[PDB]
């Protein structure tokens, strides 16, 4: 089951990437 | 190169994105009434299509495509979710950029990268790519051929459609109804080349 | 007649009994008599041109293309006849097609030595059921729109009908031209609102829904010869086979000279081949400013840079490279499209500066799909089509650097 | 029952809403796969209204576009997944449009527009009645490309083809792309003719 | 609200990842055996036998045809695992191809797989048939097909061409079944050895041991045809190898 | 010199005699209440009242404090309107010599007067309606000010009179008028004429520009494009030279000047001449005993831009300085529409008439065909000499969209400017209503 914990593994930190770089950068760009 | 010439008119004329496959059809007919408003957002999706299909090109050869990363593990299945985030990505940076370091230029595209978020015409574009086995040079020649001719689309038919201001169109066709007709007659113009004989 | 057509009148005005065919009776009464109408306001004196003769001047400007047409389709039928056939089989043949044995019976003959009265009776019996059958097919959706929406009846289908029954190959069905003519009426024209409100060619949108739909009765080596069982290539698909030295007829076994295509001496379309007689219509109506002149001059700009373009490059391989430019000008329908449809003034740019542009791209155009397009061996029709997505663009281009003048009080 | 039947003529998405139109242009030159191409729509609408309307009372307004096509596509790549292992030759004539399901604009605005302010089953319910509209359209514009362009109905010849000894000469322009948009806009004028109330104003 | 956000993120992604892997892995398996009854099909169709349901197709397949690598430049087999071996893919890499130039390039394909795949049609333990997969570019697309040849090494035993993409009524006749027909006992080879099947414009004689019937009104996907077996006929194809068939091989 | 190439002049049969004669006797005169742009009358008369001259008739509801005076003195007759009551003329029939009388200057210190002291006399004496703002064709507000007055002292439409022969009976009124506009505008005057010697103002900023070429070489809004582009934000005036004649003799002899030289001409009238006549003057009587018989339309002003004088219409224009004659072109003709045509005019060359260059027609009003869409043969390049695109222009103005015609030049544009498209034009629209309408909706969302 090699590919189905690299499948789980790999779609949640995609997941987690893009989400971090919108909040990152939301927050260095959007003013408060 | 008789090879990338016969693919960038290919895909600009038979294989065109928005008369041939159909792509961004909901955008091509509803924001084609003005030739400035579509001039604008047809450079926003040349921008997004030439650098996006490249870029989802090599993300496909490094990890996606079968034993990219470990021998005989194939995440190609992980190809829809992962092309639609890089394809959000890649716009979310495209606006940091434009909107904080070139004012001007996010006043001419910004405003209509929103509306191309997930457009079918950059997820159409990425998918195809994958699906004919492109190579890295070919998907710069596709993603470039292809962008050009959705922006030479829809400027021709806001063209066509602000000139269609004289016409006389029977109620029922008024609107949606005429314009279908009119992306129709579009499509027997760009059925002219399918190819290069150089 | 004119009292009968005033007479008349009450019937088709509102309150009548024929109310409904009030379209087709001005269609009628206006076109033996004049409205002899007056004006209602300012300018109260008017220019003696109207719709009904610019319509008509250049329907009359097709007729020596037509005539030879006729002539040349059977002359090369009866040639290639002659041929294959003889003696008992070439009567076989006469009995067993129509438009052969009705020459004959109409005082004609199919035999080698027909003079030019049993050709252009040949190529009759081949265009008139052709343009009887898109007239009438076509005139009834002109005449059903008109009815439905309460309009009388804009000229140009006269021009439309002509036109598109004399760039079909003289072997097409009757009923493909009855499906042709009601695309390029219904789909491109009517459905705009008319005369004056379409975008597109209305003769070309038909002929290139037969291109598209059945393109085995419009391409090939079959259909540009009337004679039954003959296969015939012409200039342009022997040329991008086997360049200047492959241009042979092989119905008589003469080369093909440059003055047997500019005088119209080799198979096509019916009213194309000669270029000779477009020119002395073209010259009649570019003379009466009803064809644009800045339009042919771009056409011809457009062929002769990119086909000497091709020339200097040059080519190994593909022989279409190595073609000049008079010989792009008399093969094919590239005088036919440049004369008579480049030039319909509704599909075309509406400014002068946009007319140039709007010429150069079919001429570039044109030449690029017979060079680098091996599909088809011509693309003036698809040339056109392209274009007209283009012209209202060309015009936007021109008209913003007109408002940018503006807004600087053109210098002050 | 009323909100099933509203979006086939009264609302419909490519008739009215403008939504959907890429794939019914692209897959309609066969019924077979115009009729499964409606399953799969209609399937994965139904059920990303379902579970968006489930966690619509957390879904993050920063990310939730995000959130929404995380659902959606899943589903996708399961239908793709599906018709690669039961309905391979239909699968490889779908070629892309399978994955363009995930940015069909009506699984999107369905589920943005009704979704994330109604209960689960309503949610699941106007998914399948936009799932009916959209297919309607596909299935009529499919009926009259692959007649008139091969004879046949779901492969089963009903105009004898010439070349096979019949009668029809094919239509090759109902093959290509210029037919579907013509048919649409016909289809349209006669929706708009029996419903005079969808006639834009000039 | 960051903490909240990120547990329906993670939540949520966990879910339906497990539910997308799940499926994408269960399915594999069938999936790519789909894809394979889908040419053993075409291959059993060319070869003369009768097969209907997949697990007919599937029997048939193992019993009677055994696919063997053939190296093109000396002609001799390859060992390999020639069920699995994807020639498509092999073309399209620079370590397992070879581009060809222009006199060479007679098919319009621009490159050649160092080995290909033949598919040997035995009956019973003695090699009755060998089909070669050949392929060249018509007027719109690339053109493939399989050729059935006896086991002289001359003489056609069948054609069908399984992916085109030309006009249906113009080119797309290179799958009607009379035009195939007319292949079933044509010659490769005149008595040098040479390659002499040609597609006659107009129509090849009623008696004739190499001329087959061009398409009619569709010249240019005709030379498409007449330039694919050219070129796979010759010396950078399936010629070296048909010269050992021809020998006394298989 | 500024030389116009595109254009067109109709070699219209009927040319007036340039010698100047008297008119007939003139019983009563109207004030047309239709040919004023977006004027809504308060009446300040009625019928019976006695009117002197130069004394107030109708006032000006959107244009506050502009009046329109009597030409003559006598008594008001009638007050024609018509749909919607819209005011049609207001008829007074000549009986009397009670006038109103004014300040009068002298010549030396005309340039010198103050604005708002030229103003008021203007406004007082009705002399202020003959300024036409561009654009909208207006008159201008009493509080408003122009860096640009033009002065039409040539005249290029079919049959016109020569200003020449005019001005010079008047010379020192007309110096006297220029001297008066030159204090009244905040610019300067643009003296627009042909080569032809003309008295001149010895002002600086009175300034005389030569236009050559054919019509509309001699219209307002040519000289307009082409010395002081006008705009929204550029507005400005024009006036003839009539009434700069009329302007000089009120500041010199403090009394409205009324008299009119008009050119009496076309093709049914005995003896083309230039009559003497005075405004708004009823043409049914000064056209008595001049025409041939047989059913004609009597034109107040050009073919080209001009009213039909019939019935209550049936008087001199405010803006009118001839009067043009035709017949009814009733008559219909078999395949009229394919006849060779040796006596037809046009501007293409589709009949024998271009053989013959010295040719003059008797042009009747018939239309020449029916109504149909437009097909852009060129014609209207052929006859626009402004920096325009005219067949983008006029298909805006068909499709109703003002904004587009805006950006296009509908602005720099009056009904006369139009008047050869509405010529020339294939389909027969009639192109100077659809300007007007256009105009009058950009000034309602304004
Ligand atoms: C010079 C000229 C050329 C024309 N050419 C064509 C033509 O090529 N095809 C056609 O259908 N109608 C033609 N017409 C007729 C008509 O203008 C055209 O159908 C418009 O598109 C009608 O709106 C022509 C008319 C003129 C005056
Ligand atoms: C040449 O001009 C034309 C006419 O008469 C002059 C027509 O009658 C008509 C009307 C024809 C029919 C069949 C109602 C057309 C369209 C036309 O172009
Ligand atoms: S379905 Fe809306 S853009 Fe494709």
């Amino acid at each position: 089951m090699s590919t189905i914990i690299f499948g789980v593994v790999m779609f949640t930190l995609i997941i987690l990437a893009l989400v971090l770089v919108i909040l990152f950068a939301k927050s260095k760009l959007v003013p408060t | 190169m008789e090879h990338y010439i016969s693919l960038l008119v290919k895909s600009i004329f038979i294989e065109n994105m928005a008369l041939s496959f159909f792509l961004g059809m909901c955008t091509f007919l509803a924001v084609s009434k003005k030739v400035k408003t579509s001039f604008g957002l047809g450079i926003a999706v040349i921008v997004v299509l030439t650098i996006s299909v490249p870029v989802n090109n090599l993300v496909y050869n490094l990890v996606l495509k079968p034993d990219a990363l470990v021998e005989g593990v194939d995440l190609s299945f992980l190809n829809f979710i992962t092309f639609i985030g890089v394809i959000a990505a890649l716009v979310q940076i495209l606006e940091m950029i434009l909107d904080r370091f070139f004012p001007p230029l996010y006043n001419a595209l910004g405003i209509f990268l929103p509306l191309i978020t997930v457009n079918c015409a950059i997820f159409g574009g990425v998918s195809f790519m994958v699906q004919r086995d492109y190579s890295f040079a070919e998907s710069v020649v596709y993603g470039f051929g292809s962008g050009v001719g959705w922006m030479l689309a829809i400027v021709a038919l806001a063209g066509i459609r602000e000139k269609m201001k004289y016409s006389d169109v029977p109620p029922g066709l008024r609107g949606l109804g005429i314009t279908f007709i009119t992306a129709g007659l579009m499509a027997l113009g760009f059925m002219s080349f399918s190819g290069v004989q150089l | 007649l004119k009292k009968f057509l005033e007479d008349i009148e009450h019937h088709f005005e509102p309150g009548g009994k024929h109310e409904k065919w009030f379209a087709l009776y001005e269609a009628a009464a206006t076109l033996f008599y004049t409205p002899g109408l007056v004006t209602k306001r300012s300018s109260h004196v008017r220019d003696s041109v109207d719709l009904k003769r610019i319509m008509i001047m250049v329907w009359l400007a097709v007729f020596p293309a037509m005539f030879w047409g006729m002539y040349n389709a059977g002359g090369q039928a009866i040639a290639a006849l002659n041929h294959l056939y003889s003696g008992d089989q070439l009567a076989a043949i006469v009995a067993g097609n129509w438009h052969y044995w009705l020459t004959e019976m109409l005082g004609g003959t199919m035999s080698s030595d027909a003079g030019w009265g049993s050709k252009m009776l040949l190529g009759a019996t081949y265009f008139l059921p052709i343009y009887a059958t898109v007239f009438i097919v076509g005139g009834f959706w002109e005449v059903l729109f008109c009815m439905v929406r309460k309009h009388e009846v804009n000229e140009g289908f006269f021009v439309t009908s002509i036109l598109f029954a004399l760039i079909v190959p003289p072997t097409l069905p009757l009923w493909q031209a009855a499906l042709g003519i009601t695309f390029g009426v219904v789909v491109a024209k009517e459905v705009f609102g008319g005369t004056g409100r379409n975008f597109l060619n209305p003769a070309l949108a038909g002929r290139a829904f037969l291109f598209f739909a059945y393109p085995a009765q419009i391409s090939g080596d079959l259909v540009w010869t009337a004679a039954d069982g003959y296969s015939g290539a012409t200039a342009l698909s022997q040329w991008a086979q086997g360049g200047a030295g492959a241009l042979i007829n092989n119905a008589t076994g003469q080369t093909i000279t440059w003055m047997d295509a500019f005088i119209g001496n080799i198979p096509g379309s019916i009213g194309e081949v000669s270029t000779l007689a477009l020119m002395i219509g073209a010259a009649f109506i570019v003379y009466m400013g009803i064809a644009s002149w800045r339009i042919i001059g771009g056409v011809m700009i457009g062929m002769i840079l990119l086909s000497t373009l091709f020339n200097v490059i040059g080519s190994d391989t593909n022989a279409m490279f190595n073609m000049p430019w008079h010989w792009h000008l008399v093969l094919g329908g590239f005088a036919f499209g440049m004369f008579f449809m480049a030039t319909d003034p509704v599909s075309a740019s509406f400014t002068n500066s946009g007319k140039w542009a709007y010429g150069i791209l079919i001429g570039v155009m044109c030449v690029l799909i017979r060079v680098v397009n091996p599909a088809y061996p011509e693309g003036m029709m698809l040339a056109i089509l392209f274009a007209n997505l283009f012209a209202p663009l060309f015009d936007h281009v021109v008209v913003e650097r007109n408002i940018k003048r503006r807004l600087a009080r053109y210098g002050k | 029952k009323k909100s099933v039947l509203a979006p086939v003529l009264d609302n419909n998405p490519i008739a009215l809403q403008v939504l959907g139109v890429c794939s019914a242009l692209a897959v309609t030159t066969k019924l077979e796969t115009a009729f499964v191409m409606t399953l799969a729509v209609m399937f994965v609408t139904a059920l990303s209204n379902f579970f968006v309307s489930l966690i619509r009372n957390h879904i993050p307004n920063s990310v939730r576009i995000i959130v929404q096509m995380a659902i959606i596509a899943s589903l996708v790549i399961v239908v793709d997944q599906i018709l690669k292992a039961y309905l391979y030759d239909i699968s490889k004539q779908l070629s892309v449009f399978v994955g363009l399901i995930i940015t069909n604009c009506i699984v999107m605005g369905r589920a943005e527009a009704f979704a994330m302010k109604s209960e689960p089953i309503p949610s699941f319910i106007d998914g399948i009645g936009n799932g009916l509209g959209y297919g309607f359209v596909l299935m009529t514009v499919g009926f009259f490309r692959e007649l008139l362009g091969s004879g046949k109905l779901f492969g089963l010849e009903v105009l004898p083809l010439i070349s096979n000894g019949g009668w029809y000469q094919p239509n090759g322009l109902m093959l290509l792309a210029p037919s579907a948009f013509f048919l649409i806009g016909f289809m349209i004028w006669a929706i708009r003719t029996f419903k005079p109330e969808q006639v834009e104003a000039k | 609200s960051i903490k909240k956000t990120l547990f329906v993120v993670i939540a949520l992604s966990l879910v339906c990842s497990i539910i997308v892997s799940a499926a994408a892995v269960g399915l594999r398996d069938k999936q790519k055996e789909n894809a394979a009854l889908d040419k053993q099909s075409k291959i059993l169709q060319v070869a003369g036998i009768e097969a209907k349901g997949s697990k007919q197709i599937v029997e048939l397949f193992n019993k009677s045809i055994e696919p063997r690598l053939v190296d093109f430049n000396t002609g001799d087999f390859v060992e390999g695992d020639a069920a699995n071996y994807d020639q498509r893919k092999a073309a399209k890499e620079a370590s397992e191809s070879i581009k060809l130039t222009a006199e060479q390039d007679k098919a319009k394909i621009q490159r050649r797989a160092n080995v290909g795949v033949v598919y040997l049609v035995k009956d019973g333990d003695k090699t009755s048939k060998v089909i070669l997969p050949v392929h060249g570019n018509g007027l719109w697309s690339m053109m493939y097909a399989f050729v059935a040849v006896e086991t002289d090494g001359n003489t056609v035993s069948g054609l069908t061409y399984y992916e085109q993409g030309e006009t249906p009524g113009l080119g797309g006749e290179v799958e009607n079944p009379a035009w195939r027909a007319q292949w079933v006992g044509k010659k490769l080879f005149d008595e040098n050895h040479k390659p002499a099947i040609k597609i006659v414009k107009g129509g090849a004689p009623q008696g004739s041991e190499h001329g087959v019937d061009g398409l009619s009104g569709a010249t240019l996907t005709s030379n498409g045809v007449q330039n694919t077996f050219d070129f796979w006929l010759g010396d950078m194809g399936f010629g070296p190898f048909l010269t050992k068939v021809r020998d006394g091989g298989l | 010199m500024i030389t116009i190439k595109k254009g067109l002049d109709l070699p219209i049969a009927g040319t007036p005699s340039q010698v100047i004669s008297d008119g007939k006797a003139i019983k009563k005169v109207a004030l047309l209440g239709e040919e004023y742009v977006g004027m809504r009358p308060t009446m300040h008369v009625r019928v019976g009242d006695e009117v002197k001259k130069a004394q107030i008739l109708f006032e000006d509801k959107k244009n506050p404090g502009v009046k329109f005076t009597s030409p003559v003195s006598g008594k008001v007759v009638e007050i024609n309107r018509g749909a919607k009551r819209v005011l049609q003329s207001v008829v007074i029939e000549v009986a009397g010599d009670d006038q109103v009388t004014f300040d009068k200057f002298e010549a030396n210190q005309l340039a010198s007067l103050n604005r708002d002291a030229i103003k008021t006399q203007l406004v007082e004496s009705g002399l202020w309606t003959a300024f036409r703002t561009r654009p909208f064709s207006k008159v201008p507000a009493i509080d408003s000010t122009s860096e640009a007055i033009f002065v039409t002292a040539m005249d290029t439409n079919p049959l016109a009179a020569e200003p020449t022969v005019v001005i010079n009976e008047q010379s020192e009124a007309f110096v006297a008028g220029l001297d008066v506009l030159s204090a009244l505008t905040t610019g300067k005057v643009y003296v627009c004429k042909k080569g032809t010697s003309l008295p001149r103002s010895q002002q600086p900023n009175v300034e005389e520009h030569v236009f050559d070429g054919p019509h509309p070489a001699g219209l307002a809004g040519t000289h307009m494009h082409f010395l002081y582009p006008v705009s929204a934000d550029h507005v400005a005036w024009s006036i003839n030279y009539q009434d700069v004649i009329a302007v000089g003799q009120l500041f010199l002899t403090g009394e409205l000047y009324t008299q009119r030289v008009v050119s009496l001409a076309g093709p049914v009238v005995n003896k083309p001449r230039l009559v003497r006549t005075v405004m708004g003057a009823s043409l049914e009587q000064l056209v008595d005993s001049e025409i041939m018989p047989g059913e004609v339309r009597i034109i107040s002003g050009s073919v080209l831009s001009g009213t039909k004088a019939t019935g209550p219409h049936a008087y001199l224009g405010r803006y009118h300085l001839q009067v043009s004659v035709l017949r009814e072109g009733r008559d219909k003709e078999l395949f009229g529409w394919a006849m060779p045509g040796k006596n037809k005019f046009s501007v293409t060359r589709s009949f024998l008439g271009h053989l013959f260059k010295g040719q003059v027609y008797n042009m009747t009003t018939t239309t020449n065909g029916s109504d149909r869409s437009m097909v852009p043969i060129g014609n209207y390049e052929k006859v626009m000499p402004l920096d325009m695109e005219p067949t983008l222009l006029l298909r805006d103005l068909c499709a109703g969209d003002s904004d587009s015609a805006v950006r296009l030049g509908a602005l720099e544009l009056d009904e006369e400017d139009l008047a050869l498209c509405t010529f020339v034009c294939p389909g027969k629209y009639e192109y100077g209503q659809l300007l007007r309408e256009c105009l009058d909706k950009i000034e309602k969302e304004g």
